[PDB]
């Protein structure tokens, strides 16, 4: 009851990205403890409103885990990316969605 | 039969300090939630048209009353044997509880907790069985915990008795659910590695349900034991995402395939094709 575990961040969309074509942007934020934890979805470095998670959940181990999700159209440009704080980290760590 | 083997409920209680503690819960079909706890109310969140399996509205709201009243408690009495042991605030506990049916048809029920993220108990026999993690502390809960009418009572009955028919209703209430076929699609990606003339190719499988899969790198029919799968990870609304890599050198990529199996394919596997030279 003293360890804390640091987030392990993870980006994904739910059908290859094609621009233009509409889809889903995961982030799956597992790992860590304890579950007081903050996370947005980004676009181009703004906090996306839309955007939906998970109940609180665990894996075998006790680390927490949540599912956060928007709808999102990919295009040529645009960067999106997940930004989680936690107590374990000194500032907010941002993971870009990368596609390859 | 496919989907899902087991119903738990969860709780996570935080701890912020001897005057503020607060409980998130849920129940679930393996990794799928199928109820929500609702702080608001102390009343349960049936998130499926199903979510009461087989049974009565009255006997779940006996159960909502149990889970009601246990989580109200649980936080007063942690607060009120904080000092007698010895806990520094904050801390957070867990506890998992369910049954989960096996081939042959046993259920097999499972009550466990924690403390500081480590085990802390568990129950076995009807009985209160302290985890060599949990240490002299734990030994004092599960010694303490026993003195409480009829605690141990209800948690037998809860687990070897309410939960099996619970599972079994509603494992067959969901069936429409949770037994469903969904055929997942494949797409390839490459990317650079840090050997000298090696580079990483993904196969990457997503939208299947349910969630057991098999994905290979192939050359004709040999399976390509360098295969390296990621983590199974979920999508919203039941179905998981999944990545086979394989570390291979330059020249030696062209041949390569992947090979999904999925029960929903009904014996048509997908096979994809590595092509060279950035021809997709
Ligand atoms: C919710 O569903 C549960 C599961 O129901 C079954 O499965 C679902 C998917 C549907 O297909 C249902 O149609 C189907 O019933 C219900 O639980 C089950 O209830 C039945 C009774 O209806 C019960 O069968 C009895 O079993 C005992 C033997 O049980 C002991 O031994 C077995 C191994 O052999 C062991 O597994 C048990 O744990 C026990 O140790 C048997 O003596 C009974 O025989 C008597 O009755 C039958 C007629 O039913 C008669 O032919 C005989 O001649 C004799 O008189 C009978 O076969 C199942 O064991 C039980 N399953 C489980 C896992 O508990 C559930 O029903 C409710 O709970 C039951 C425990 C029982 O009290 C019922 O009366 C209740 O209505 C149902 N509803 C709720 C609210 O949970
Ligand atoms: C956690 C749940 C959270 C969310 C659930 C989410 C969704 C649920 C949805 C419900 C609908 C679906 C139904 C499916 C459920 C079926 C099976 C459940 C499976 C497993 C459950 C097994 C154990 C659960 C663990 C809970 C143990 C509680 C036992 C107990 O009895 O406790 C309180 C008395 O509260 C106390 O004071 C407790 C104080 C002592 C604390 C220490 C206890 C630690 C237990 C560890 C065991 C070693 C009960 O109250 P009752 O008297 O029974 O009735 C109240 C008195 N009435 C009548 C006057 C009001
Ligand atoms: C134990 O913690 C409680 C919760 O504290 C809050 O939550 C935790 C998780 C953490 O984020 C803390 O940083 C937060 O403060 C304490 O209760 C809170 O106490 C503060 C004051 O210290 C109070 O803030 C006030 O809120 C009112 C409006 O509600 C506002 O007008 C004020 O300007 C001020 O912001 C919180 O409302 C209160 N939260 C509650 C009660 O849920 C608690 O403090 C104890 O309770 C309060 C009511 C006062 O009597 C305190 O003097 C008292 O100590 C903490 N207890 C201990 C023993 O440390
Ligand atoms: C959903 C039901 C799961 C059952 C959960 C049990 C919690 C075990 C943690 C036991 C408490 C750890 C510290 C004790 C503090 C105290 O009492 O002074
Ligand atoms: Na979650």
């Amino acid at each position: 009851p003293k360890i804390q575990r640091t987030p392990k961040i993870q980006v994904y969309s739910r059908h290859p990205a094609e621009n233009g074509k509409s889809n889903f942007l995961n982030c799956y934020v597992s790992g860590f403890h304890p579950s007081d934890i903050e996370v947005d979805l980004l676009k181009n470095g703004e906090r996306i409103e839309k955007v939906e998670h998970s109940d609180l959940s665990f894996s075998k181990d006790w680390s927490f885990y949540l599912l956060y999700y928007t709808e999102f159209t990919p295009t040529e440009k645009d960067e999106y990316a997940c930004r989680v704080n936690h107590v374990t980290l000194s500032q907010p760590k941002i993971v870009k969605w990368d596609r390859d | 039969f496919q989907g899902p083997t087991s119903f738990h409920v969860i709780q996570t209680s935080s701890f912020t300090n001897s005057t503020w503690a607060q409980t998130q819960g849920s129940g679930w079909l393996d990794d799928l939630q199928i109820h929500g706890w609702d702080s608001d109310s102390g009343t349960a969140i049936f998130l499926k048209p199903w979510s009461k399996g087989n049974f009565s509205d009255k006997e779940v709201a006996e159960l909502e009353e149990i889970f009601r009243v246990y989580i109200f408690g649980f936080a007063r009495e942690v607060q009120d044997f904080a000092g007698d042991f010895q806990m520094k605030y904050p801390f957070e506990i867990q506890g998992i509880a369910g049954c989960e049916l096996h081939s042959g048809g046993a259920i097999v029920s499972f009550l466990r907790g924690a403390l500081g993220g480590l085990d802390f108990l568990s129950v076995k026999n009807a009985s209160c069985v302290p985890s060599p993690e949990g240490g002299s502390r734990a030994q004092k809960f599960c010694a303490l915990i026993i003195q409480y009418q009829g605690i141990m009572e209800t948690v037998r009955i809860l687990l070897y008795e309410t939960c099996p028919r619970y599972l079994l209703g509603v494992l067959n209430a969901g069936k429409a659910d949770l037994q469903r076929q969904v055929k997942p699609e494949a797409w390839l990606s490459s990317g650079p590695s840090p050997g000298p003339g090696r580079l990483q190719l993904v196969c990457h499988v997503s939208g299947f349900y349910p969630k057991p899969v098999w994905v290979m790198w192939m050359r004709g029919e040999q399976e390509q034991q360098g295969t390296q799968l990621g983590d199974i990870l979920p999508n919203a609304n039941w179905t998981w995402y999944l990545r086979a890599t394989l570390d291979v050198a330059d020249g030696e990529a062209a041949g390569l395939s992947c090979r999904v199996k999925h029960s929903s394919l009904e014996g048509q596997d997908i096979i994809l094709y590595w092509r060279g030279s950035g021809l997709n």
